[PDB]
């Protein structure tokens, strides 16, 4: 998941592919309990980067309870591109682990919903928690 | 006057091409002005290299840094970003001069510029191609 986004080209449709195989071939991966936060957790760190002073310095970026970096382009239309592209794998396999096992993902979405880290900035944008929200009444 | 030499390096010296101008090497030790005039009433580490020459004078580069030095401090007090460097000259005898010289200098008769560029920081997928390409700009 981390590398599905690299600053190269091959790397990430490769990527990408592996992704589809591994959760293709392993059902029960998409109703996890680890694997959606780190999802979340990406997506608040990149929409996060989004909107930053493009002229500022260090593109680079951390994502928490995890050892891994992330690096940006330069220019603003592909970062909203990236983030863009970004923002759809997220929904279609929400959608797709709802349309199986609802009560437990729903118990895992209720469960993250409650971190206390996240209300202090809660009163910023977090696109995390909207995601969630949205998704679950969507 | 901002600085002390500290020591005179001896087989340094060299003569420039124009007319014999030299070149003189020291090692000088960035201290101040009033501390400075202490020292030398009394008697940051870097290698300064100067160029006198004998039989022109070029009290319009002094105009032209005076010009230099005020754009650089309208620009410093406003808050931009635009680079310009002001070395330092002085007329000390009829026809005889003292230049500051700039180490480390590439100028374009020595090297297409574009291709070279392209050789060393790869295509745009890398930052420190951008990073060239914006101080070139500025």
């Amino acid at each position: 998941l981390v590398n599905f986004n690299h600053i190269h080209k091959r790397i990430r449709r490769v990527a990408d592919k592996y992704l589809s195989g591994l959760v293709d071939k392993f059902p029960h991966l998409l109703w996890s309990g680890t694997v959606l936060k780190t999802m979340l957790d990406i997506l608040q760190t990149l929409s996060l980067s989004l909107s930053a002073d493009i002229h500022k310095d260090q593109p680079y970026y951390d994502i928490p309870d995890a050892p891994y970096r992330i690096t940006v382009p330069d220019t603003y239309e592909a970062r909203e591109s990236i983030v863009k592209d970004f923002a759809a794998r997220c929904g279609m396999i929400l959608q797709e682990a709802m349309k199986w096992a609802p009560t437990v993902t729903k118990s895992h979405l209720q469960e993250y919903l409650n971190k206390h880290q996240n209300w202090v900035s809660g009163l910023s944008q977090h696109t995390g928690l909207a995601m969630a929200t949205e998704s679950i009444l969507h | 006057p901002e600085a002390i030499v500290l020591d005179i390096d001896y087989k340094s010296g060299t003569p420039m091409q124009s007319k014999a101008p030299y070149l003189a090497k020291f090692k000088v030790k960035r201290c101040g002005v009033s501390e400075l005039e202490k020292e030398g009433l009394r008697c940051k580490i870097s290698w300064q290299a100067a160029i006198f020459k004998v039989g022109d004078d070029c009290r319009q580069d002094m105009l032209a840094l005076q010009i230099i030095d005020l754009f650089k401090n309208i620009f410093q007090l406003v808050g931009l970003d635009l680079f310009v460097f002001p070395y330092r000259v002085v007329a000390t005898a009829p026809g005889c001069g003292v230049i500051e010289c700039i180490p480390d200098c590439t100028s374009r008769d020595q090297l297409g510029m574009y291709d070279y560029f392209t050789r060393q920081y790869g295509d745009e997928s890398t930052l420190a191609f951008q990073q060239a390409r914006y101080n070139f700009i500025r």
